[PDB]
């Protein structure tokens, strides 16, 4: 069909675009819904066309923008659901369309809980009368202290994710409930720790092997929090994790226009300075100490078996 | 009756490495001396060229002779005649020798796109295993310069040079004790281990320890690369724990367990902790 | 040792207890003998275990659960309670009088290997079940034995108490 | 008819979900000498776990099993009835009871998680009197499985994990604890094992007392000397309580404090676990489950003055001894399993051991 094509590049224009839409749940539920549509474009042989098919479309997803892997990996696992249908054949023209249809509808119900299972899971870890630290807000984190907030006290405080400010407004977001929380500058976060005994980290993209791929800032505060040995916790679901790796990627950061740090209004400065900011930086496996997700909580080596019980473990090549 | 068959594929063919010569050798050894049975055989004969073989002073060998009987335990059948319960039933060996060859083409498949140029690299002692993922990754038009130690129960090193200027890159070896002097100058210190153990300890030669506690002392990473023979089932602790026999002056010591940083082999990717992860998988 | 068959022979049903492991199973020695140990293909309870191949000079025999899947038991069981009945008393034994560390291994078997399990036929130690709950029950008990029939082991093996069967 | 229970004294607000309880009274001022509910081997058998000479893991998950064995061992189940759901809804009243006269220790939470695994297999079409018989066949073969094939592959592993030469502390109670160390004394080995404790219990004479009725060399002091001990020592072993999901060892008092300065002074650290002594939910520290333990019991024999003495009168005054803490997971080295030598945070791959996948 003509629908198809041009639903697909209303999608890589809105990927080829920057920053956004709404968040990453909009992009797993948008994107599913359009390989929905795609598993009923036109039929099949046998597997082996579909699968050059839906593996052509998401090299050009991860091609088109490097920065996330959001719809990289969802369509990982799409990869690895005909797969074990693949092998619950043998173990080719039965009833696949069916049955993808309602694999991939238990995944956007299982999508449709995740936070809600997040916020189930909230309760047991920060305490009362206690301060946790976060860097910029995943909506992970919203439903997280939305719900340990209801029943307990605590002292949340914030340092931005400012190349340009976007913490400022997770700020403004959580305080019309009143949990008492602050704000500071980015670079007051090390004195300040010598007072905070627990600290999340909502990340973006999290990776094979154990590290985390978040925010920028978080790397200072990792290794801040690691010089006061407070524990870390990645507040990320088992959904966004990639088998990605690290130096495997040829510079898996991505810059954006430095306006946001050296602003336009600059003079003569600017033609012998060279001026770069990243959005995602790179924190060690070494470093986290507890993971939550739909299931529970894992250690960080325990991720392992997500990547290789969760994705076939050579769909490494989109 | 193999003996020299087994020496004769060793020093005289240091092509491939020990590990893969021993069960190279014991491969194309189930053409036995016909006891023709199934567990007496197997528990003599492989037990008995694993002790006979215990001339050498390797710790790879009698790893990869316990990972091939590991191997030949799994699909062994029972089809009421003593034909086909592995003695035609042998093609799955072949099999696993062919992948398991091809295992350092893809630890070179794996690990090409990962040192990145301008980074210069330090490095230990031989292998049979750095020199072809450093030149799958030169041969990736990349560029980078190399440092070497000496490595002294002998003149080693410039074995190493010899091997990699005609692999063409520069290099520059330097003296074991310099090894924090130039600690510091390098970007990346990748290790050919001996053999890989449950809890990333990495028993090697008598410097590689040097290059875990100077790589600690430096933050940088430290590569470790191993094939899919060479998993060895002891657990060491501390610097009497590996058996006095894999030592004899020592000549092999044992690396701490818990800070190298990245590990690969045949399954993919492995965090240092994972180890164990596919140990369990193995044996079984 | 109880059978003059040193090598058991295919579809001899045994049921030894499992004793310390190997690489591929387990070394489990069988204890219906003394020097004969086996195998187990892909902790310490016994099972019900046929063996498959057979070797003459090295003495290894190996064993597994090949294709017996419904097998009814009482059969084996009845093949272990007279194999063990014959073990405190019946490998040695004299015309008795009963050393009880050992007898004369020469002189061993003269005539236990005619009269237990080791005769004629299947139906042989059958019958030697069936007429033989002991030589107790009846009490007009068998003639032809290498003895007069049993006139000084009479009272020593079985009959002591009241040959509960 | 509903059993409550109270708080003692002074209480710290950072302990909202674990409080504290003394140990000085009655169990029986709320419910009578019988109780319609509650069971009397049950009582019994709880008030033995209450008052504290139940104290081994090991030994308070067989006496909590041998409870529950009394328990299925008589229960008629009336008729026009489901036999499943009516036992966990008994037996789960009874689990209140049972924490509430002291609380969890979670491998007999793995124990009443494989109970009702167990009960709500066996179906209830099923004649019930077989099903019970088999039932409780099923519960004691799988605690003797797990605990002393678990302690002899553990004994087994421990056979040659010792040097000769060497020596060796050990910390906590237990009696697995004490079945290796004398079951790799008495083959020829050679090592003196000093034995070290705390306070306010020094529980680790029990293990000192057969240690030395095993005929071995030792010297006994305390943690807050631990830092004279470590240039001696050769390797240092650990009990383990419980086996936290990233490779915490739940355990003893000052578990954690010991491998602290073991690796202060570099000598490797290596404790000891089981099957069922693993749970599923997590926890970063100490301030969530842990219990408390008498008040009072802080005391010095010297002079007239017991200086605690007056701890009632005073309320601008509070204090804590907490026994049940944790451990960050790398500094822990490994464990010895059953299932072999394996390292700390590679514990969790047993979840799914299951399904053969």
């Amino acid at each position: 069909g003509s629908e198809l094509s041009e639903r697909i590049e209303s999608f890589v224009e809105t990927l080829k675009r920057g920053g956004g839409p709404r968040s990453s749940e909009e992009m797993a539920r948008e994107t599913l819904g359009l390989l929905r549509q795609i598993i009923t474009d036109h039929r099949w042989s046998n597997a082996g066309e579909l699968m050059e098919l839906i593996r052509r479309e998401g090299r050009r997803m991860t091609a088109a923008q490097p920065s996330e892997t959001t719809v990289g990996n969802m369509v990982r696992r799409v990869l690895k659901i005909i797969r074990e249908e693949y092998g619950r054949l043998h173990g080719h023209y039965a009833q696949l369309q069916s049955n993808i249809i309602e694999a991939i509808n238990e995944l956007l119900v299982e999508l449709e809980g995740t936070m809600e299972n997040i916020a189930a899971q909230a309760l047991e870890h920060i305490h009362s009368n206690e301060v946790i630290m976060t860097i910029g807000f995943s909506r992970t984190v919203e439903a997280f202290l939305k719900e340990a907030a209801r029943k307990r006290k605590f002292h949340v405080i914030v340092a931005e994710c400012a190349p340009f400010c976007q913490g400022h407004e997770m700020a403004v977001n959580l305080s019309k409930a009143g949990i008492e929380t602050t704000v500071m500058t980015d670079a007051a976060i090390f004195a300040v720790m010598s007072r905070v005994n627990k600290v999340i980290i909502g990340t973006k993209t999290i990776l094979a092997n154990g590290a985390l791929r978040a925010v920028t800032g978080t790397h200072t505060l990792a290794l801040a929090a690691k010089h006061h040995s407070t524990p870390l916790i990645v507040c990320a679901p088992m959904f966004k994790l990639s088998p990605q790796f690290p130096n495997e990627e040829d510079s898996f950061h991505k810059f954006v226009a430095p306006e946001e740090v050296l602003p336009f209004t600059e003079g003569d400065i600017l033609e012998k300075v060279s001026v770069h900011c990243p959005v995602f930086d790179y924190v060690p496996p070494e470093l986290i100490t507890l993971f939550i997700s739909n299931i529970g909580g894992n250690a960080p080596s325990y991720i392992y078996r997500l990547m290789s019980e969760l994705y076939h473990p050579d769909d490494h090549v989109l | 009756e193999l003996i020299e068959y087994f020496k004769s594929q060793m020093k005289e063919d240091p092509d491939m490495a020990s590990a893969v010569a021993a069960i190279r050798t014991l491969l194309e050894f189930l053409k036995r001396d016909k006891g023709e049975t199934i567990q007496g055989l197997r528990a003599n004969l492989t037990s008995a060229i694993e002790t006979l073989c215990g001339v050498d002073s390797s710790v790879a060998v009698s790893s990869g002779g316990e990972l091939f009987l590991r191997f030949i335990s799994l699909a062994s059948l029972e089809y009421s005649d003593y034909s086909k319960c592995k003695k035609i039933m042998i093609e799955r060996g072949e099999l696993f020798l062919r992948r398991i060859s091809l295992s350092r083409n893809k630890i070179a498949d794996l690990c090409h796109t990962f040192i990145k140029d301008g980074a210069t690299i330090l490095t230990h002692a031989y292998s049979r295993v750095v020199l072809r993922v450093l030149e799958a990754a030169v041969a990736a038009k990349k560029r980078f310069s190399v440092y070497v130690t000496e490595s002294q129960p002998d003149l080693s090193g410039k074995k190493m040079a010899k091997a990699l200027c005609h692999l063409n890159v520069p290099v520059t070896v330097v003296l074991d004790a310099a090894v924090g002097y130039i600690m510091e100058k390098a970007d990346l210190v990748i290790v050919g281990a001996e053999g890989v153990v449950e809890n990333g300890g990495i028993i090697n030669k008598i410097g590689t320890n040097q290059m875990a506690v100077c790589a600690k002392a430096q933050n940088k990473p430290f590569y470790v690369v191993a094939e899919s023979f060479k998993f060895v089932r002891l657990f060491p602790l501390n610097q009497q724990d590996v058996p006095d026999k894999f030592k004899y002056h020592p000549w092999v010591d044992y690396t701490a367990p818990s800070l190298i940083t990245l590990l690969f082999t045949d399954l993919g990717v492995l965090t240092p902790s994972a180890v164990s992860d596919e140990l369990i998988k193995l044996y079984l | 040792r109880f059978y003059q068959h040193k090598f058991p022979e295919v579809e001899d049903v045994v049921m030894v207890n499992v004793r310390s492991i190997a690489e591929m199973g387990a070394y489990v020695s069988l204890l219906e003998y003394n020097n004969i140990e086996g195998m187990i293909l892909l902790i310490g309870r016994n099972e019900c275990v046929v063996v498959i191949r057979v070797d003459k000079e090295k003495g290894y025999i190996d064993l597994s659960k090949r294709r017996v899947s419904p097998e009814e038991a009482i059969k084996c069981e009845d093949k272990f309670t007279k194999s063990k009945t014959v073990y405190s008393i019946l490998r040695h034994v004299a015309e008795v009088l009963e050393y009880t560390k050992d007898e004369q291994l020469e002189s061993l078997f003269q005539r236990t290997a005619w009269v237990f399990d080791d005769k004629y036929k299947r139906p042989g130690y059958g019958a030697y079940d069936a007429f033989k709950h002991a030589v107790s029950d009846p009490s007009i008990l068998d003639s032809l034995d290498l003895n007069e029939d049993e006139r000084e082991v009479l009272i020593n093996n079985i009959n002591r108490r009241l040959t509960p069967q | 008819q509903v059993p409550t229970r109270k708080d003692y004294g002074s209480k710290v607000s950072l302990f909202s979900h674990l409080p504290q309880y003394s140990r000085q009274n009655s169990l029986t001022q709320f419910m009578s000498i019988p109780s319609s509910v509650i069971h009397p081997a049950m009582v019994r058998l709880g008030l033995q776990y209450s008052q504290g000479l139940v104290s081994g893991s090991n030994a308070r998950c067989i006496a909590l099993l041998r409870a529950l064995q009394q328990v299925i061992q008589d229960y008629t189940t009336p008729p026009n009835e489901e036999l499943s759901r009516d036992l966990v809804n008994k037996l789960k009243p009874y689990m209140s009871f049972l924490t509430q006269c002291r609380p969890l220790s979670a491998s007999m939470h793995n124990a009443i998680k494989f109970l009702n695994k167990e009960i709500t297999s066996v179906g209830s079409s099923k004649r019930e009197e077989e099903a019970k018989s088999e039932l409780r066949a099923a519960i004691d073969r799988y605690v003797q499985e797990k605990i002393v094939l678990a302690a002899q592959a553990i004994s087994r592993f421990a056979y040659q994990k010792i040097s000769n030469g060497d020596v060796i502390l050990v910390y906590g109670c237990s009696s697995l604890v004490s079945r290796i160390l004398q079951e790799a004394w008495t083959e020829g080995r050679r090592f003196r094992v000093v034995v070290v404790d705390s306070r306010p219990w020094l529980e680790g004479r029990h293990t000192l007392r057969s240690l030395v009725h095993a005929g071995v060399p030792a010297s006994y002091l305390l943690i807050p000397a631990a830092s004279y001990v470590l240039p001696e020592v050769s390797k240092v072993l650990l009990g383990a309580h419980a086996l936290l999901a990233n490779g915490s060892v739940m355990s003893r008092v000052g578990t954690a404090q010991l491998a602290l300065v073991a690796r202060a002074h570099n000598v490797p650290v290596l404790v000891c676990c089981e099957t069922y002594k693993f749970c599923e939910r997590v926890q970063t520290d100490a301030f969530v489950s842990n219990e408390l333990d008498d008040p009072d019991d802080l005391q010095c024999k010297r002079g007239e003055h017991v200086a605690l003495a007056n701890w009632q009168n005073h309320a601008s005054l509070r204090l804590l001894n907490l026994v049940y803490d944790v451990t960050p997971p790398e500094l822990v080295d490994l464990v010895i399993t059953e299932l072999g030598m394996i390292p700390c945070s590679s514990v969790p791959v047993v979840l799914r051991v299951k399904s053969s996948d």
